[PDB]
RNA sequence: UUGACAUUGUGAAGAGACAUAGUUUCUUUACUUAUUCAAUGAAGCGGAGCUGGAUCCACGUUCUAGCAUUCAAGGUCCCAUUCGGGGCUGAUCCGGGUU
RNA sequence: GCUUGUGACGGCCCGUGAAAAUCCACAGGAAGGAAUAGUUUUCAUGCCAGGUCGUACUGAUAACCGCAGCAGGUCUCCAAG
RNA sequence: GAUGGGGAAGCUCCGUUUCAAAGGCCUGAUUUUAUGCAGGCCACCAUCGAAAGGGAAUCCGGUUAAGAUUCCGGAACCUGG
């Protein structure tokens, strides 16, 4: 084609006006997204006390997935077929219902009469009060517990936006097996291997160009 | 005024007329012409250097 | 009274672009042409094209304004509207 | 015939 | 006691600045990356003379990195410099009168001016007439650089401080005698209301404490 | 103007106390995350290139009062060729820090 | 000749002696546009419209201020023999 | 001299573009997942402040008891469409 040429530009200094790329790194973002990152890597930052830096170790995602299948055939029953059952007793006029506790309350109440088989935690609580005490209640009282991730997934459970905490205290016979096999994964998954590193402080993480510096240092001061 | 009158009265028949005078589009037309020349010739002696060093 | 304005009346406030007639509605494209199509809305070609768009001479779908501003008011946006709300 | 609020439509093509 | 001249003055009023007829601030660039990494040349459109200033100041036009324009700067002018002249400004600029350069780039016994006491905040020393700055020394290891000021003070400033080659135009003034109240007061019509003073012994003690007798 | 207390955090080295298992006290030396100062168009910061030339550099800009802007031309894979439209490159990668 | 406008100049400064609305032009060429038909409303002609508020008079040894129809005070333009 | 902010028990004070998510425009049959908007571009601050500064365009003759470059007659010009 001898009507097109090849006309190469030069982007280097004193030259050709600069292309259009890419400046996520250099947005300055409105004040609540940058308070949102800046929060996260603070807490990252700073040292952690081990009765917080404890829920950073949660459930893998295999054995979360399991116990989302055993609590999905128990979730709670909704308003809409709750009218159903009343209509139908007032007719008469209902076996015995299986579902998941929840509520903060009711859940560390259930703990504290040994009445939960199981107790799920999620991690992602802010204030973090609300459930900062609940491992070391359920060690005490001898309530096997796992902490999960997702609130929001814990309310789906329950048919709620969010839920702080889940927990199975009765199941039926079809299911006696499934949960003892749970309750035997989780011990063996999150009991037992995060035993003793539950018990460290947590967050200590440098940032980029400081953990950079630091390297370039102890190069520097091992080898000339 | 200037918006009442035709393109004839604020204008002249040559490249920057109006806003630039002859001598001064005659001097940027000669030093365009000599500099585009004088790039030639130093990207041509730079790759010589280059190819003999 | 003082000087008015230029492209602001005649062709310029006559016909309106389709992505200003889109912006207007607030709707988006494929809902835009759909309620064309229900309601006959149909472009249309001003006289002097570069009066209507300011000098410019690309090419440019026109409608007529009272034809969008009538199409404001159509309760099948409200429809659809109603439509996203449920999807 | 007139308008009792600020948004109205009276229907006329 | 009644409140002072030179008390007064703190409440601005009738003491600030004249500056209708200025022409802008006179300041270098902002230190980017073209400054920082290689350089950029700009052309001395005009030299003009700026009310309430002794020294002359120089219009000179860099093109825009990142956009298509032109970008107009109000240097000091160095004596030498000339309309039509091309400056160039960065790291990477030659050692001529009117260019700007990073402090730890030139050697030592060089005469600069308009010298950064900071990286970035855009000239702060020897902008007088007639003033400059010497570049006593380098202190690489900590990235530093000892001059020599106009009043005779030794000082250690960043090595990527920038200062523009010269001394600054229009030296001499003062060796002339103003022989007139009437030259003092138009010196000061375009300055300040500082003109003319009143002596503290020639007041009242409640005017001022050298006031009685 | 001077001193104390709170804001006030994290390490390393050397000296003390439970009587030679690490729980604290004092000096020195570091770190950043609180706090403080400044700038910008929060544009090029930090690290690395089996990147190249010779630990350092971009060999992309220095006779000249010109000019530099339309997702960038070109190169290479497709499309369904038709007025053209996409991908990689041109213009290296990574970062949880606008400088 | 008087008054006034203006032009090319010269003298002066350590004094070098406003901004903005607004208007035009250039550089650029995204595009659009003809064969039995196009283009050009910066050429001429033809058509329509221009809202609100002020508008008399004095401006001084009597219309302003000075308790007054007060020898005081109060900015400016034109100007014959 | 407001707003965004920050002081002050408070009436209110600072500051005037900062310390703000402060608003406009272009294209699209977006390789269709079947009735949900996708791809892009440019960017800095309200308002008040001159009947002597800046500024679109009108003149002549006649007419009243008192109006007048405004009315009447004739002849023009500007702005917007
Ligand atoms: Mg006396
Ligand atoms: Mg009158
Ligand atoms: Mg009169
Ligand atoms: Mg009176
Ligand atoms: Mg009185
Ligand atoms: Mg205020
Ligand atoms: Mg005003
Ligand atoms: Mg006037
Ligand atoms: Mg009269
Ligand atoms: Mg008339």
């Amino acid at each position: 084609n001898p009507l097109t040429h090849s006309t190469p530009k030069n982007f280097g200094i004193g030259q050709a006006v600069q292309p259009k790329r890419n400046l996520s790194r250099y947005v300055k973002w409105p004040e609540y997204v940058r308070v949102q990152r800046q929060k996260k890597i603070l807490s990252i930052r700073l040292k952690v006390p081990p009765t917080i830096a404890q829920f950073q170790y949660t459930l893998d995602r295999n054995t979360a997935a399991e116990t989302f299948k055993l609590f999905n055939k128990y979730r709670p029953e909704t308003a809409a077929e709750k009218k159903e059952r009343l209509t139908k007793e007032a007719a008469a006029v209902s076996p015995k219902p299986y579902a998941v506790k929840y509520g903060l309350n009711h859940v560390v109440a259930l703990i504290e009469n040994k009445k939960a088989k199981l107790v799920l935690i999620a991690n992602d609580v802010d204030p973090i009060e609300l459930v900062v005490f609940l491992p070391a209640l359920c060690k005490k009282m001898g309530v096997p517990y796992a902490i999960v991730k997702g609130k929001a997934r814990l309310g789906t459970l329950v048919n709620q936006k969010t839920s702080a905490v889940a927990a199975l205290t009765e199941v039926r016979a079809e299911d006696e097996a499934a949960l003892a096999k749970l309750v035997s994964t989780i011990d063996a998954n999150f009991a037992d291997k995060y035993d003793e590193v539950k018990k460290h402080w947590g967050g200590g993480i440098l940032g980029n160009k400081a953990q950079a510096k630091m390297d370039k240092r102890a190069k520097n001061s091992d080898s000339a | 005024q200037y918006a009442t009158v035709s393109k004839t009265h604020k204008t002249v028949s040559r490249a920057y007329g109006g806003s630039r005078c002859a001598n001064c589009v005659k001097e940027r037309i000669i030093r365009a012409f000599l500099i585009e020349e004088q790039k030639i010739v130093k990207k041509v002696v730079k790759e010589q250097t280059e190819a003999a060093k | 009274m003082r000087i008015k304005k230029k492209n602001t009346r005649g062709n310029a406030r006559n016909f309106i672009t389709r992505s200003q007639a889109v912006r207007k509605l607030q709707v988006s494209l494929a809902d835009f042409r759909r309620l064309c199509i229900f309601k006959g809305i149909y472009p249309r070609e001003p006289r002097n094209k570069k009066k209507a768009n300011k000098g410019s001479t690309a090419p440019t779908t026109f409608y007529y304004a009272k034809d969008i501003q009538y199409l404001m008011h159509e309760p099948v946006l409200a429809k659809f509207r109603e439509h996203k709300t449920f999807a | 015939k007139k308008s009792t609020t600020s948004w109205s439509t009276a229907s006329v093509r | 006691g009644r409140v002072i001249r030179n008390q007064r003055k703190g409440a601005g009023s009738i003491f600030t600045s004249h500056t209708r007829l200025r022409q802008g601030a006179a300041k270098l660039r902002t230190l980017d990356y073209a400054e920082r990494h290689g350089y950029i040349r700009g052309i001395v459109k005009q030299i003009v003379h700026d009310s309430g200033r002794g020294a002359p100041l120089a219009k000179v036009v860099f093109r825009d990195p990142y956009k298509y324009r032109l970008r107009e700067e109000i240097f000091i002018a160095n004596e030498g410099v000339h309309t039509g002249q091309f400056i160039y400004a960065g790291k990477k600029a030659s050692l001529n009168v009117g260019n700007v350069l990073p402090l730890g780039s030139v050697p030592e016994g060089t005469i600069v001016s308009n010298v950064e006491e900071k990286p970035g905040d855009r000239g702060a020393l020897a902008r007088a007439s007639g003033n400059y700055v010497i570049i006593i020394g380098h202190n690489p290891d900590e990235n530093k650089t000892r001059v020599r000021l106009p009043s005779g003070a030794k000082k250690v400033i960043s090595s990527d401080a920038r200062g523009v080659i010269g001394v600054i135009a229009g030296g001499g003034r003062v060796d002339k005698p103003l022989l007139k109240a009437g030259r003092a007061f138009h010196k000061y019509r375009l300055k300040r209301n500082s003109w003319p003073k009143t002596r503290g012994v020639a007041m009242n003690p409640v005017d001022h404490p050298h006031g009685g007798g």
